């Protein structure tokens, strides 16, 4: 009758393709739709809700509370406190609502959002230089190369100074999630701008930080998140 | 009739819930020894699929079912519906059923495919749920999302042996409505139904009741020199 | 066939007649074309939505504070109303009686102490009248008002998350598959101290995880701010305040099985005492059904 | 020609499809139809008809018309006179009309109607109390906790107090027809609210019980009913 | 192709072109939407149509009692009219001759009877000039009025069913396949008591089953409510009226083959006396022929 | 042309007689044993879906049947209308007809499917029918609805044998009109077209002759304890 | 709806770049030795589809992929998008993927085929790129387009083994945008992402590290004779 | 239901046809598209930039960029300095960018364009006669017989003299790419009209000349060219 012809790619199965099935069990019901709170469109709004770095993570405090706070004391000199590589595969961001929600997602754009929060009594007051060094520049290692990036001064006895927005700067539309070295993202670092003064010697300071996506934050291309592995069946 | 514009992309298109867990990922892998198989539908046994729907506290979505099977020459898949028995093997007289569904093919042809719309029973379905089907002194309590729904049972015979035995489930959410976001789990599933991380490598003998986490974090040397 | 009742139109059509039968489901436009936050998470501040609702006070109990109100989910509470309801039955108001804040058993936050956790509405079912309706009643949804107040002084130090997970399910404590008792994940107003991790922590009779870093459902804290939350750092705020509203797929659930919510409190940073010798400081929880609903009246449940 | 695609679920033949189909025997001429009385369109108006409840059911009683009536008596103290555990998989509801329509179905909604009869002599008068424990109750081995729930007092000399209404209490929107401790719908059970007081000592009552469907009553997803087995190939 | 001449429209399309080449059959609907109850079953109360057609006499026979009667299918008797007839041949009626009320033979309702059927139009091929029409025609419709009365004292108790089942096919006594004789479902006037359940029950020339509990068809008791039945209970009524249309997928028929209707009567609950010395009662049914029509006169088909 | 809107699904759309019965069920099974089979057709072989038939004492229907064979190769069926000899072989004359209608497939191609409009002759179905064919004095008197019609019979042949022997003949009522509805049948099926529910299990050796009624009421063991 | 007029041929509608790169040709072939095969998705491969596209320093362009396999009974592709880990091998878990797009077919139904939009990065590939990913005093610097960009890469594996293991995967660049224009290479490639055309013929033994420049340039015997 | 057919050429997989495919990865955003300088679209463009035709190929000469050029001098009779046979598939014209453009396609038409350049001092002068023998005629062995078809005399000190134009000369419409007798497009030879009079006794020219179409060059039947060829696998 009439002329049909199948083309290349007819009777395939694509598992990502976009097709209508029939019904089994036709007729049936489905139980009403209330209002239920908390309605997420999209996945990309949770990696808007600030997330705790494990910033520190190293030999002993990993599995435990302490992996995510850095202690800090009143130092003579500057020292170079903590660096976050900005890489989404990257055990600090890669264990986030941020960062694995973008493990997903091959490769990213737009800017991350770094909170810090400095947990110690209110006698106590400092500054802190937060540096974002650009793609291609190396990791600063004194604070007068620190400073000549991005950066902005965090005070205690503000608590809204101590956001930095990592801007984005990138040759390339995208940069690619799994960290190499033609994309790569730059090195956010933290550095004492003038000291940590406790309200007595030997105080001791404990700083947390958070990472979440700026709005402008973008992703593509889903793929399986290496955030998970099954090496034996689940019986 | 209607014309019906949307877009071609748009930015986070890619990551709308609808997008995101909308691709068909198989749920569940069975064998046709006896020429008979039989596999209880649940999202529980596939960690990654799993992990994805764990997100969210309560979806609401159909799901359509596509069968991929090496086996050849005829096949029947029968789904009963919850609250009777399934058949046990093939030649079975529960095979001959005036209601339940049943879908025939010959994997030669295609890939058999069909739609299980919402079923849930409460509105959504529990992704976590915290709470018993019994009452307190019950003595065999199920915790958890077990005794909220079932979503039915797929029985699989073959009426021409010929090929190999294996059959493969891919399962597609659509329509999906998804509520309350949780945090990504961080730890290898030990169990189905089971939120427990604990894994318990050995059985037999000594060094038997140290059990791991098997979590994603790993370390740096140094702090600050990353 | 059917249909139904950089920009490309399509023509809607069900091949098969049928909804849910139809594909994947995109935004549909009726004529051409030619989004990035969400507030309901992040946790509102009470005021981004409207204040006139709320110096906190319910029924005949009164919190004296509300701008720092966290409203979870950014949805006040508020009755079942209809049509979204199963049951035609009248359901019971207790109101001002069954609706008041009840304070619970302070708890010492030491140095070490790992965290606690509170079921709702289990904490409350022998509090006052709130507690009574539970038992007397099939059914029963309340929206809830967290107030968690710790107070130190300038010397000391310390943050505490204060959290609200909706459907917190435990993890048994390890190794082989048993679900969690029905006693350790209901218990009472005193709530359950976190005394883990340990090789050495008891495994019987389903005893919950001790583990704090993975919730005790194997998922890291500091993503445990996804939920309605809020940080109570000495340095800065003494209190806290969430204001939760029904969340469950049902209307109505039983209240002694199902508990909704959980409130955990983490000890994120330790306890440190400054000049000051004072090495613990009491944490305190005010707990307020709030828009609560009864239904299914029968004998007292208890046993 | 033109280019169609087969996707998956093209060649399948599914049971419970819609699909138009070749007429063999083409330009038969099908017999008029005439008016005939009682035509169904529907099968829940069969479960809205009163059927016998067999509410005597135990080791002697089953298979026979007894099976149908319980005898009650003049008693000095209340007693439980009948229990009616609400399931629509159990013998009592399973084989009348309510519950044989509905075992075709996975689960369901609505009201049940149950109606009391007494078979006794004019001159016998009688207080019952009806009363239905919702889901989550116990079963409640006393009046006094019967009574808290829903009851209706069933008063001989009336016969429009016989029914009472199943009310729907249930958390979720639909009740699985088979019984399980999650969806269980409750109990129904029969009391002395005073006495069976018969015209002379020694009289004896004898009460049947009957169940049909409320208009709200609704099912879904139709399955093969347990109350038909075939053993053997019928010849 | 063809067509023919929340909600979904669809193109109505026969690819195949024809009738029932089409599939499975929905509601239609013209334009866009935006039937719980049957009242024809559940046996109506004829005042739940019209009580202008009925103190209940037909034909020179009077019955005075009529609310209460049931009307089967809720459907009132009626010629069979045109256009639903096969021959054009003109039906004889023969109106208040043959239609009228003709008593049977009482039967004594006793303990442990357990019940009795009647085969219609059968019961009646000898009364009257019904009974003679019967032979003389080929084929016949009529609609029937049973009036069954069983009157007691107050002292005396038990409740019988009386039920008319179109088409009840009886089963045969047990063992092997053996169609039941022409001459036990055809008893005439004297019914048939039932005399089982046992083991013992005869088994020969196919002689019906004996068991009231399975409806001798093989389906409960209690079920037999969805035909139109009254029950009658010695304590409330002591009669009953049912008046049932003519029920079969032909115009006509040739009654002396097809029994279309059977009054079947089963004591439910059994009958006890009272302080009375009486033991058994007189159950007495009194069947009408109404809107009876004849047609295809011949011979006599009698023997 | 005319763009008839029905709904997606209404309450109680699940149980309307069109759904009830329009489901595709098995009516019977046959062997091609020596490549020839022949099936008459009726319902009253699969106790199940017999028991959905007889909800109602009348039904008005067409039907479609679907024939699920593991043979292959190519197959024939022919659909003989009442009142003539049907092939009684393969490679039987009676195969060559220049009337009756046959329908050829090749099993590995798809499921054959036509349909059979309504040929009650009597403007219904009889489910139960109460009445004789013969008079009165006739010597072989059959009782209920089978001289009442002929559905036809299906002959199956094989042109080439290749694979299994089984066929299976789904048929699903469609346009269904349902009359006198009647109390479910609660007692297993002993026989075709008859109504009769005593089993007769044993045959050849003693304790013949007790027969059970095989219901399905079940005990408990008290009143007023359930 | 729209009619679109185009045209049947221009003159040189030949030699547009769209038609010009727009015909399938081969981009590698794989053999499925073990049941597995895996394929990087590049044109560097085959030197004469590597040709045309260097006319050009920069490409936009969609590719669909179309697979000739003469293997039989059935088959899966896996497109692995970049940055995690393939499938190594047959029965191996990472074939159960919620996320990564996959494909199966059966090669005797019809030949698959899907498309890859443009994945590009940059908003065009680098057909030649005269820098390094690496800072000047990295160690180990990729020269040349290979650290630009990664079209993926596509996995097979065989459920059914049946026939023959070799695959070809031919694609065809469509929606071609292209920009700077260069010589056509005069010479044959002797490396993949390499744009050096010295041969280097022998390995083992003497007469070794004579190369050779194997171009297509020939000469003739006198100018002004021809 | 619909009656298709499936004609031949129905399941075919034709390399040069046209057909829609489904998109893996769906909802993938391609970057964003940006201006980037020289835009092509058409080949045809390419083979209208003029490149140099290795007129000097000999034994030694080719591989050098000595290729390019040929060597005159001042000579008391005329000579046949140069012969540019006119094929598509011949080294001289093969290796340019017209060359190699229609080397592609089976056959052409339409005029070439060659312009010579003469590279010597500024005080040396020459006049050349560029002749074009049409299709079927002799190569002319002397400037008497080359001057009776198309020519052009070059001439020194102008350069507006250099470019002669082949005309299209044939009878068919096209000429086939691969030299064949029948399509055989004819000879373009350089002779000296008069002389190239150096400045001093001995001096010494050098010639170079280019080759691109004309604005009505057309090509067609896309094939493979013999410009490219693979002995061995890349790796």
């Amino acid at each position: 009758g009439l002329p049909t012809r199948l083309p290349s790619g007819s009777q395939q199965f694509m598992t990502t393709e976009d097709e209508q099935s029939p019904n089994i069990l036709p007729g049936f019901h489905p139980s009403k739709k209330i209002h239920i709170p908390g309605m997420i469109t999209n996945v990309m709004h949770m990696a808007r809700v600030d997330s705790f770095i494990p910033i520190n993570n190293i030999q002993g405090e990993v599995g435990k509370v302490s992996m995510y706070y850095i202690t800090v004391t009143k130092k003579t000199v500057t020292e170079r406190i903590l660096v976050l590589p900005l890489e989404m595969s990257n055990t600090l961001f890669a264990t986030t609502l941020l960062g694995e929600v973008l493990n997903y997602y091959a490769n990213w754009s737009g800017s991350i959002t770094i909170t810090f929060m400095c947990v110690c009594d209110a006698f106590s007051t400092g500054k802190f230089l937060v540096a974002y060094t650009p793609p291609g520049g190396k990791l600063p290692e004194d604070r007068k190369q620190a400073m000549l990036g991005v950066h902005i001064i965090w005070d205690l006895g503000l608590q809204s100074s101590c956001t930095i927005v990592v801007p984005w700067i990138s040759s390339g539309f995208y940069r690619r999630t799994k960290a190499d070295s033609f994309t790569h993202g730059g090195y956010v670092s933290l550095w004492y701008q003038t000291a940590f003064v406790p309200p007595v010697s030997g105080g001791t300071g404990s700083i947390l930080a958070t990472c979440s996506a700026c709005p402008d934050m973008s992703v593509r291309m889903l793929r399986d998140s290496p955030m998970m592995e099954q090496k034996n069946e689940l019986q | 009739i209607e014309t019906r514009y949307v877009y071609n992309t748009n930015t986070n298109a890619e990551a709308d819930v609808e997008m995101f867990l909308g691709r068909s990922a198989l749920w569940g892998k069975v064998t046709l020894t006896r020429q008979y198989a039989k596999w209880e539908i649940n999202f529980q046994e596939q960690a990654h699929i799993r992990k994805k729907f764990e997100f969210f506290t309560y979806l609401r979505f159909d799901m359509e079912v596509t069968i991929v099977t090496n086996n050849k020459g005829l096949m029947q898949i029968m789904f009963v519906p919850p609250g009777i028995d399934h058949p046990e093997t093939h030649d079975d007289r529960k095979w001959d059923s005036a209601s339940n569904p049943s879908v025939f093919f010959q994997p030669k042809s295609g890939f058999p495919r069909f739609t299980i719309p919402f079923t849930g029973l409460a509105s959504a379905y529990y992704m976590f749920y915290d709470g018993y089907d019994k009452p307190k002194g019950s003595d065999n309590n199920e915790y958890g999302i077990a005794p909220t729904n079932d979503m039915g049972l797929l029985c699989f015979r073959t009426l021409d042996n010929s090929g190999g035995n294996d059959v493969k489930i891919y399962v597609k959410p659509k329509h999906i409505t998804a509520w309350v976001p949780r945090p990504p789990r961080a730890t290898q599933y030990t169990h189905k139904y089971s939120t427990n991380y604990h894994y318990k490598p050995n059985s037999s003998g000594p060094d038997e009741h140290v059990l791991k986490d098997r979590h994603f974090i790993k370390t740096r040397p140094l702090i600050s020199s990353a | 066939g059917a249909q139904v009742s950089s920009v490309i139109k399509y023509f809607n059509i069900n091949y098969y007649k049928d909804s849910a039968s139809s594909g994947l489901s995109r935004q549909d436009f009726s004529q051409d074309p030619s989004t990035l936050t969400n507030p309901a998470l992040m946790s509102p501040s009470v005021e981004a939505c409207g204040y006139s609702d709320r110096q906190i006070t319910i029924g005949n109990s009164t919190i004296t504070t509300s701008l720092h109100t966290v409203l979870a989910y950014g949805e006040w509470p508020t009755y079942l109303s209809d049509i979204d309801a199963t049951s035609v039955d009248k359901p019971t108001h207790p109101e001002t009686s069954a609706d008041r804040f009840y304070t619970l058993d302070s708890v010492e936050w030491q140095v070490g102490s790992h965290g606690w956790w509170w079921k709702l509405p289990d904490a409350l079912k022998d509090m006052g009248v709130f507690g009574q309706n539970m038992y007397y009643h099939s059914m029963g949804r309340s929206g809830f008002i967290i107030h968690t107040q710790c107070n130190a002084t300038k010397f000391h130090s310390g943050a505490l998350i204060v959290a609200v997970i909706p459907e917190h399910q435990l993890a048994y404590v390890g190794g082989v598959k048993v679900n969690v008792g029905y006693d350790h994940t209901h218990p009472g107003q005193s709530g359950h101290q976190i005394r883990g991790p340990s090789q050495s922590n008891d495994r019987s009779g389903g005893k919950p995880d001790e583990d704090p870093l993975f919730n005790c459902n194997g998922t890291l804290l500091g993503n445990i701010t996804i939920f309605p939350h809020q940080i109570i750092n000495l340095r800065t705020n003494n209190s806290s305040t969430i204001v939760v509203p029904y969340i469950n797929c049902v209307p109505m659930d039983n209240m002694l099985k199902h508990n909704n919510l959980s409130l955990v409190i983490i000890p994120l940073v330790p306890l440190r005492p400054g000049s000051s010798g004072i090495n613990s400081v009491p944490i305190t929880v005010t707990i307020a059904p709030y828009k609560s609903e009864f239904s299914g009246a029968m004998e007292a449940q208890r046993q």
